[PDB]
Order: structure tokens, then sequence, then C-alpha cells
């Protein structure tokens, strides 16, 4: 209606002339297709597939919780195995991974003949309380982990006469408590165990040949790195908290000492990153570092275990008439029977729970970035050289977003001045991050940062974040 | 020289079954999950609406049967609303609409179609562009050689997504059988009712994202065999086999993942099939690439015979709506649709253009439905062979209202930005359509330009 009919185009289009062309022009497309699929061919071959996922297991994904006196968790009265049942949706949202339950078998004292690691206290629980407690964790995706340091009222913790009937009752306790269906064990002061080297080995060997699904934990107090290292010699799958990091530590360029020394001294292992075996944050930091401990506990390359009470900033030098090793858990205001008043509404569960600023605020959101971005789980670890008194280092996985830690352990403000210059080309700083958290209030949240005229305050961290490119 | 009519029922319910599942089932239940909290209460929003649609899909029904020409949402509008309000529509549909819906379905093919080279990592982009292209420019010249070709593709991938959604099913309905039973009897453990006015309705919106499509068979008629049956049958038998599907799918879910599993996931899909297959788990990636073949294909036929349509009137130019005899096919019609498609690939962000999308959509599904009881007494001779009692267009009508007032304050931002580009499409109509007896500087070069490409393609006009 705007052109030709039928019959003028039939004799105009059949004509030598016109259909070569346009049967050179089939011939052009047909070779521009098989050219644009030999060039994404040509593009996929010279590319990079892909990595390798390091095959974790459970207690590689987030943190464990230490719960070490039962009775001081909830109360008085209710400080049985059942109460703890309706404490769980608290755990879960910390988003713990593991529970590090106290030693809860019969034991008097130093008679080694009535101590029995086979039958619970009456005072804890009983049996089929227990099993309750497995199973519904177990549908909360919570891992339970039992303690069985023999000895747990006496000063020797590991029964001070002779050691070949107590090694054999720990190991005959490990073949039974695995039928019940737990999921690790952990054993403390293992420099009061003759031969101790020669001994968790066995435990090992004994909780491994179960399935590889199962843990030993083991603790120390001690410092020193050689002895330490000595423990690890034949055990290479052991996880052993200890008193190594603490001891000290106003200045961070010891802190930084410690932990490259420790991983270059383990072959870049999987360790454990505590500050204790049983004891809180709060024990060896002043209240001005508890923010910047638990900013580097959650991102250092291992496991953080942390004892209860260590997200509210607990602290048992602050209320008389308190045991040392077993303080009262602060759920309610209404919770310290003795001294009516002493406690405050921001030394509380529920007083810091609305409160974005607090540290029961910050250990949520820490526990939420570590389970479940790829370059905090398995990622390598690169730490580089800064200021006098920084802490500087990244996490990179293969190619999901990098992260930039940066710790200032000194009292005075300083600069940044992040002189990389040895990071590698898959993971080399950029002129712009961003900015997930910080510790000190009075920043912006979520704004591209700018690292070179990167300024701190004093005891200050920070989780700068910048996903992969050139 | 008429175009044909060979589709049958059969190539009928492959048109709407293979364009509504595209990848919707499996991305979307991340989304409605994450805004409704509980399985519970998405697994009745996955109800909810799969009625709604069924509904409209009615209502729809009743308007194809009564106006019974081809380029349906268009010709219904240009029957009731005029000119210019039908060119408002047709304006957008080959601007922006259309070929972006094609472009971003055929990128989903090529990154899921790449999924098993790459897993711990994504695939590349120049890499999925160039497969993309392929993707396009395979099918157009698969549809521009016969129309009985083009249907049985259709026919083949209709029943290949269907085999892959039965599949999951079966893998759910397995570990129902081991008596893994962790969730679906103990329910309802946020049911997240109430944030201020935003927690169900957010659901139902996401809900009806996953359900879009069931309107292209009016695309697609006056080219239907015996239309005044079969293009309501066909979508009474579609649309509710796509409701159960997509109810049995999103319960098989459940069973595998728990709550927080399915939250941070990329694919539920992939996440299923690494669960319940482990080795030869690269099948679920190969059927979803599969899933998005068959709907690019679907879709260039309806694009090509709605921009057939409008030049019929003479909205869009003449060189359009003539066939090519022998292997009677709208060519100059598909060869623009590809090449308008093609021309999406300069883009670097493509998926910014969903909620203009759904906002157009729920608009001119509104103003269609409008129309059609405006013209019910405008016009009470017309022959009605299905007629439909009222109160199921008035229930969908207000509705239809809601959805825009909900589509519209989400992000008023993009939606202001997209009103000025349908209004953009005035000066277009003024200079095109409304200004008859153009200067023969144009009139000469307009019909030249036709002529050229009559001698390039070997068209006629249509007339039978
Ligand atoms: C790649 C080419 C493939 C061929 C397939 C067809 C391509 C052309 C489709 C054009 C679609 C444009 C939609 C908007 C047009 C405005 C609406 C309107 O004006 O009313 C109809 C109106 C009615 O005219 P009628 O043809 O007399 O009915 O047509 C016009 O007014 C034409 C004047 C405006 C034309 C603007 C087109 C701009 C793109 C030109 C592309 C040229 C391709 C040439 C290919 C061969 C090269 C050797
Ligand atoms: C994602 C990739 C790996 C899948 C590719 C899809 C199909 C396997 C390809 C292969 C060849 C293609 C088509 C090539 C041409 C034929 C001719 C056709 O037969 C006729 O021409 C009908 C003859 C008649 O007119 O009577 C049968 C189907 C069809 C469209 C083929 C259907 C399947 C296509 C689209
Ligand atoms: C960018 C745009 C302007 C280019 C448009 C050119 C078309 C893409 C070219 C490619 C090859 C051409 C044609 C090559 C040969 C003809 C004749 C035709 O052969 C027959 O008619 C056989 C009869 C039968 O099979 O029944 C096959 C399709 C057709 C129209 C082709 C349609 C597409 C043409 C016009
Ligand atoms: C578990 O430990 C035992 C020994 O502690 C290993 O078993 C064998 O022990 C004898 C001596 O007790 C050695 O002479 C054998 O060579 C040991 N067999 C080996 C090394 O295959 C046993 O291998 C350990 N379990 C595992 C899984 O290594
Ligand atoms: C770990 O704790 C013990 C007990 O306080 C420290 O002292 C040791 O005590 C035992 C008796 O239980 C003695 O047999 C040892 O001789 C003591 N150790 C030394 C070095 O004399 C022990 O020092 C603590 N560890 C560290 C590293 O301080
Ligand atoms: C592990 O630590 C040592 C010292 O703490 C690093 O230094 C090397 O020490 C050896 C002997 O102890 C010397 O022969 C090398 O010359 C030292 N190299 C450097 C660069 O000082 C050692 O590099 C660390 N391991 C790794 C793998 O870096
Ligand atoms: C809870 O809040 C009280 C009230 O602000 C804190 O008491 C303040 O302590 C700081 C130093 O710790 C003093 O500089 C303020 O003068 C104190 N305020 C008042 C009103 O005396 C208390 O320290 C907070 N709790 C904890 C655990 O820090
Ligand atoms: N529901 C389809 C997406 C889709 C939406 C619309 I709105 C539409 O017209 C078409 I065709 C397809 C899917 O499952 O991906």
């Amino acid at each position: 209606f705007t052109g030709l009919s039928k019959e003028e185009l039939l004799k105009v289009a059949g004509s030598p002339g016109w259909v070569r062309t346009r049967w050179a022009l089939l011939l052009l497309f047909w070779l521009g297709w098989l050219g644009m699929l030999a060039g994404a061919v040509v593009i996929i071959v010279r590319a990079p597939r892909c990595r390798e996922l390091p095959a974790q297991k459970w207690w590689h994904t987030g943190a464990l919780y230490r719960i070490g006196d039962l009775q001081a968790f909830q109360g008085h009265g209710a400080g049985n195995l059942a109460g703890l049942k309706g404490r769980l949706d608290y755990l879960s949202s910390l988003k713990v991974k593991g529970l590090v339950l106290g030693p809860i078998h019969k034991n008097q004292k130093d008679d080694v003949a009535q101590t029995d690691l086979l039958q619970i206290d009456p005072n804890f629980g009983s049996k089929e309380d227990f099993d309750s407690l497995l199973q519904s964790a177990k549908k909360k995706s919570i891992r339970v982990i039992l303690d069985l340091t023999p000895n747990y009222r006496g000063e020797n913790s590991w029964f001070s006469t002779q050691v070949d009937t107590v090694a054999t009752k720990v190991k005959d306790a490990l073949e039974f408590w695995l039928q019940a269906g737990v999921d690790g064990f952990q054993v403390r002061d293992i420099e009061n165990l003759k031969d101790a080297s020669s001994f968790l080995a066995e435990w090992q060997n004994i909780t491994k040949g179960f399935s590889e699904d199962r843990l030993l934990i083991a603790g120390t107090n001690s410092s020193d790195l050689q002895q330490i290292l000595s423990l690890l010699e034949s055990n290479k799958d052991l996880l052993l908290t200890s008193s190594y990091l603490s001891d000290s530590g106003s200045t961070g360029e010891h802190t930084k000492s410690l932990v490259t020394q420790y991983l270059n001294a383990t072959g870049n292992r999987w360790c454990s990153w505590s500050l204790s075996q049983a004891r809180l944050l709060t024990s060896f930091l002043p209240a001005q570092l508890l923010r910047l401990y638990q900013l580097m506990l959650f991102t250092l390359p291992g496991t953080p275990v942390f004892s209860y009470g260590d997200e509210i900033g607990l602290d048992a030098a602050a209320l008389p008439g308190q045991p040392m090793e077993a303080p009262v858990m602060l759920w309610d205001e209404s919770s310290f029977p003795d001294i009516p008043g002493a406690v405050s509404a921001n030394m509380t569960v529920k007083g810091q729970s609305e409160d974005p600023g607090s540290l029961l605020s910050l250990f949520r959101r820490l526990s939420d970035q570590r389970s479940k971005e790829r370059s905090l789980l398995h990622g390598d670890f690169h730490a580089f050289s800064a200021g006098p008194g920084l802490f500087s280092y990244i996490r990179h996985w293969d190619q999901n977003e990098r992260f930039l830690v940066v710790l200032n352990f000194g009292d005075v403000g300083l600069s940044a001045g992040l002189q990389a210059s040895d990071l590698p080309a898959s993971a080399s700083l950029p002129a712009k991050a961003d900015l997930l958290l910080s510790t000190q209030p009075g920043r912006e949240e979520g704004s591209p940062l700018e690292l070179e005229r990167l300024k701190l305050e004093p005891h200050e961290g920070l989780l700068l974040r910048f996903p992969y490119a050139a | 020289v008429t175009l044909q009519r060979n589709i049958t029922l059969l190539n009928g319910v492959a048109i709407i079954v293979g364009t509504i599942i595209g990848s919707g089932i499996f991305v979307t239940p991340t989304g409605v999950l994450k805004e409704a909290g509980s399985p519970g209460l998405a697994l009745v929003v996955w109800a909810a609406c799969g009625v709604f649609s069924i509904v409209g899909a009615l209502c729809y029904a009743e308007l194809g049967t009564t106006i019974s020409k081809s380029g349906g949402d268009y010709a219904y509008m240009l029957e009731v609303y005029g000119s210019l309000p039908a060119f408002l529509k047709l304006w957008i549909e080959l601007l922006i609409i259309r070929p972006s819906s094609q472009y971003i379905v055929a990128l989903v093919f090529a990154t899921y179609l790449l999924k098993p080279l790459f897993p711990t990592c994504p695939v590349p982009e120049e890499a999925a562009k160039l497969v993309a292209c392929l993707c396009v420019l395979l099918l157009t010249a698969v549809n521009c050689y016969s129309v009985k070709a083009a249907t049985r593709v259709q026919d083949a991938f209709a029943a290949a997504k269907l085999l892959a959604l039965a599949l999951i099913i079966l893998l759910g309905f397995v570990q129902i059988g081991k008596g893994d039973v962790s969730n679906l009897d103990p329910n309802f453990s946020f049911e997240g009712t109430k944030l201020d006015v935003g927690n169900i309705v957010l659901a139902l919106y996401s809900g009806l994202f996953a359900y879009g499509g069931w309107n292209y068979l009016n695309f697609v008629t006056e080219e239907m065999i015996n239309p005044y049956r079969n293009l309501p049958l066909a979508i009474i038998i579609s649309l509710p086999i796509v409701t159960l599907v997509y109810v049995l799918t999103n319960l098989a879910y459940f069973t595998t993942l728990s709550t927080e599993q399915m939250l941070s996931s990329e694919a539920v899909a992939v996440d299923f099939g690494n669960y319940h297959l482990g080795v030869m788990s690269w099948i679920i990636p190969v059927f979803v690439g599969l899933s998005c073949f068959g709907s690019v294909n679907g879709s260039l036929f309806t694009s090509s015979r709605l921009f057939f349509v409008g030049s019929r009137e003479g909205h869009l130019p003449s060189i359009l709506s003539m066939i090519h005899p022998q292997l009677l096919t709208p060519v100059p019609s598909l060869v623009f649709t590809c090449v308008m498609t093609l021309l999406y690939a300069f883009s670097k962000d493509i998926f910014s253009v969903i909620n203009f999308f759904s906002f157009f959509n729920w608009l001119c599904v509104a103003l269609a439905i409008i129309g059609m009881i405006w013209l019910r007494h405008r016009k009470p001779e017309l022959e009605r062979p299905i007629k439909v009692n009222l109160a199921l267009p008035v229930f969908f009508i207000l509705a239809c209202l809601f959805l825009i007032a909900v589509s519209f304050w989400k992000t008023p931002v993009e939606c202001g930005i997209g009103f000025t580009i349908i209004l953009s499409g005035l000066p277009v109509y003024f200079f095109g359509v409304w200004w008859k007896n153009k200067p023969k500087w144009l009139l000469q070069g307009i019909f030249s330009t036709t002529v050229l490409c009559q001698k390039l393609m070997q068209v006629v006009p249509q007339e039978t």
C-alpha cells in the first residue's frame, strides 16, 4: 500500500543481479554467526575457570561459646540442664556454631576411685534431659562440645597421683559419650598431665575414628610459643586454646609480631584465636579495648573462642561478693540478688539489645559477617606495614570482596600511612574503599573512603571493604 | 496472501506455559520469603497470586473473543481509546519493553548455560553477551524460515521445562518420604504480618512478578485454528496447571534447605541440585538455560506479530506488515524485532528496567478492562460467544489500581522518569501519523526505501 504489488515485484525482483546478491547476503550472515561463536569459545578457554572450595567442617564457619559454670549462666535453683534449653534462641541470635558445655560428671574431690566420667551429677539434670538438649540444639543447628577434665573441683585438675587410671577413664569416656551423640570434647589444663603429647594423639585418633565431623580442644595456661609448638608435633588437627595472645599488650607492633610469628611457625594451618582457656576478656583488658579485640578475633584466620559474657562486656571486678572464675550473667536488672542497685541499665542483656552502639550490637554484626562471606571464611591472610602502632591486614579469597582491617591499639591520634608496596597483584589495594563498620561512634556508614588521608582516633578499629577489580 | 491459521490448541498451550515458566521459579522464592519471613505464609502467597492471574486471564479471554483481531492489548485499546492512546502503548512496546525482556532472558540463558564451568566464580561478561546474541540471532532465522518450525521448537522446550520442574518435584517427594520433616508441620515461626503496611502486599508483588505473561496468546490470535473456541480453552487449560506446579515446587524447596540456607542463596535450584545430586549436578543449570531458551522463541513470535499488526493501521511504516510469499512469514518485522533487541547489548546495566516493565504492564492491563466494561454498555450488539459475569473484572480492576499504587510508591524517582519516556512519543506521532501530506522530499524517500527493502527481501503486501 506504499510500494509495489505482487506482480510488479515478480517482474523486477526475479532477475540475476538481484538473486546473487541476496544469496551473498545469506553467505555473509551465516559467516558472521560462526565468527561470533568462534570468538565466544576463544574468549571462554582463555579465561580463569575457578579455584577450589577447601571442604570446610562445622567449626570452621563461626565461633564457639564456652559456658564454664552452668549455675551462674541462668541463676540459682534453675541452674540445671533443661533451663539452658530455654536459652538457645539467644545463642542462635548470637550465631555461634558450637557450645562448649562445662564439666557435668560426678566428681567429689581428689578421690580417684569415686570419679566416674560416665555418670552425670544429679544437680545438673538427667540423661534424658541431656539428650533432649542435644536434639533441640541439633534442630537449632548448634553443636554441643562436652568438657571432660576429671577433677574440675580440685587444685590439680588431673588427679596429681598416678596417671594410668585417669588416662584410661578419659579414653573410655570418649567411646561412650560419642555414642550418646556429642560433637566433640575439650580437655583443659593439659600442662598438669604426665606425657600429655602422647596422650592427646591417642584421643585424637579415637575421636577422628568415629567420624571426621568430630573435634577435640585442648587448653593450657602457657604463653610460651616453643612449648605450644611441641604440642603440635604429631598432632596437626588439634584445636589448642591457650594464653598465648594476652600476657601484655599496650602496643600493637608486639601483637602484629605475635600473630605473624604464630602463623609462620605453624605453616598457615587452622588455629584457634582466643585470649585464655577459661577466662573472660575483661580479666586481661581495660574497658577501652574490648571492641578492638572483638573486631580482631572475628577476622583472623581461624576459629574464635569466647566465654559467656564476652559479648556484653561482663566484669567480675565491678560487683563485690563474686568468684573470679564464675561471675553471674546479667540477664535483666533484677538478676543480682545481693546489693540491690549496683547493677545498671547499660550492663545487662536486655539493656544493650536495643542500643545500636553497644557491645552486643557489635558482636551480632560481626558474627553475621564472619559466618556468611567467603573472604573471612577461608580466605588468605596478608598483614602489611603501617605507622607506629597500627595492625593492618587483608583477607582475600579468590574473587569475593576483599577485606582490609585497620586497628589502632595506641592511645594517641595519628595518620594511617598505608604503605602496602608488597601485596600481590591479585589483592593490591585500590584508591577508594568502602566502610562497613567502626568501633567508635562518630563516623558515617557506607561511604566510599579514600586510603591516603585516613586519620584514626585513639583505640579505633575499621573494617573497610573493596571488591575484586584491576 | 494472508498469513495462515496453523496454531492448534496444543501449540497454544505451549506459548503460554513456556512464557510463564521462565526464571522466576528458580530465583524469586528468595525474595518472597525474605519479605515474608515464614514458609507457610509464602506457601499461601503463591496461591493468592495464582488465583488473581486466573481471574485476569479469564477476563482477557472475554476481551479476546469479543474483539477478535490480532495484536491484542493494542487492538483492544485502539477500538476503545482511539488512535493516540494506542500509539502511546505501541511506541513504548517497541522502544523499551519488548526489546529488553528478550535480551535479559537471553542473558539469563547464557549465564546459566556456562554455569557448570564456573562455580565458586562467576561467568565472564563478554563471553555471555556473545552467547546471548547467538541465541537471538539463531531463533530469528528459525522464525523467518517457517512458522511450523517455530511452533515445534516451542513445543519441545515447553515440555523440556515441564520435565525439568517435575524432576524437582520428584526429588522433593523423596526427601518428604525420608522422614526429614523439620518444616511444614511446626510452622509459622515468624508470621511476618505487618511492619507498617508493607509485609503481605510486597510478597504479593513479587509473587505476581513470578506469574507474568499469561496474555501472549492474545498477541497471536487471528492466527489460531478456530479462535472462537481455542483461545479461552488454551488459557483455561494453561493457567491452573502453572498454579499447582508453582505450589508443589516451592513446597519441594522447603524440604531440602532451611530458611537461612534459602535466604542467603543466589539460586535455590542450584543449591537444591548441590544437595540432592552431588555428581551429575550440572543438569539443573542446563535445564534453567533450556527454560530461558524457550521463552525468547516464544517472545519473538508475538513481538513480530504485534509490530506486524501495528503497521496495517498506519501507526508504523509500511515496509512492516508485508509478508514474503512462499514460506509466508513476516520477514521485515522479525528482522526489526531482532535488530532492536540486539541494540540493548550496549547497555552496561540492563536489569534496571524491570520496575518500569511491571508498572507499565499493570497499567495497560487496567486500561484494557476499563475499556472492556466501558464498551460492553457502549456497543451491546457485538457477538459475544463467551460472556463473563461481572464483578470478576471489578475486583480485578480495583486490585490493578492498588498494584499501580504499590509500583508507584516503591520507587517514584524512576517511575516518573518512565512516565516522561511514555510522554516522549508525542512528536513522533505528530510527525508521522497526524501530519498528513508530507513534502516530496520525504514522500519520494519513504517509497524508495520501501522499494529497496522490497527488492532486498522479496516481499509483497498483504492482500487476500
Ligand atoms: C535494518 C532495516 C531492516 C528493515 C526493517 C524495517 C526497518 C524500519 C522500521 C522503522 C520503524 C520506525 C518507527 C518510528 C517511525 C515513526 C512512525 C511514523 O512515522 O508513522 C508511519 C509513517 C507512515 O508512512 P507510510 O510508510 O507511507 O505508511 O511512516 C513515516 O512517516 C516514515 C517517516 C519517518 C521514518 C523514521 C524511520 C527512522 C529509521 C529509518 C530506518 C531506515 C532503514 C532502511 C533499511 C534499508 C537501508 C538501505
Ligand atoms: C541451547 C542449544 C544447545 C539448543 C539448540 C536448540 C535445538 C536443538 C536447535 C537445533 C536445530 C534447530 C532447528 C533447525 C531447523 C528445524 C526444521 C524443522 O522442520 C521443518 O522445517 C518443517 C518442515 C515443513 O515445513 O513441513 C524442525 C525443527 C527445527 C526448527 C530445529 C529445531 C531445533 C533447533 C532450534
Ligand atoms: C540489516 C538488514 C537490512 C539486512 C536484511 C537482509 C536479510 C537478513 C537477508 C538475508 C538473506 C536474504 C534472503 C535470502 C534468500 C530469500 C529467498 C527464500 O528462498 C525461497 O523463497 C525458497 C522458496 C521456499 O522455500 O518455499 C529464502 C528467504 C530469503 C527471502 C532471505 C531473507 C533474508 C534476506 C533478505
Ligand atoms: C592410631 O594410632 C595407632 C598407634 O597409635 C596407629 O596404628 C598402628 O600402631 C602400631 C603401633 O601401635 C604401628 O607400629 C603401626 O605402624 C600403626 N599403623 C599404621 C601407622 O598404619 C594408627 O595408624 C592410628 N590411626 C590412624 C588413622 O592413623
Ligand atoms: C600454669 O599454672 C601453674 C599453676 O599456677 C604454674 O605453676 C606451676 O605449678 C605446678 C603445680 O601445679 C608446678 O609443678 C610447676 O613447677 C609450676 N611451674 C613452674 C614453671 O614452676 C605455671 O607456671 C603456669 N604456667 C605459666 C606459663 O605460667
Ligand atoms: C618465618 O620467620 C623467619 C624469621 O622469623 C623469616 O625469616 C627468615 O629466617 C631464616 C632463618 O630463620 C633466614 O635464613 C631468612 O633469611 C629469613 N628471611 C627473611 C625474609 O628475613 C622467614 O622468612 C619466615 N618464613 C616465611 C615463609 O616467610
Ligand atoms: C553506664 O552508664 C553510666 C552513666 O553514664 C556510666 O557511668 C559513667 O562512667 C564514665 C566512665 O566509665 C564516667 O566518665 C561518667 O561520668 C559516668 N556517668 C555518670 C552519670 O556517673 C557507666 O560507666 C556505664 N556502664 C559501663 C559498664 O560503662
Ligand atoms: N513470569 C515470567 C516473566 C514474565 C513476565 C512478564 I510481565 C511477561 O509478559 C512474560 I512473556 C514473562 C517468568 O517466569 O520469568
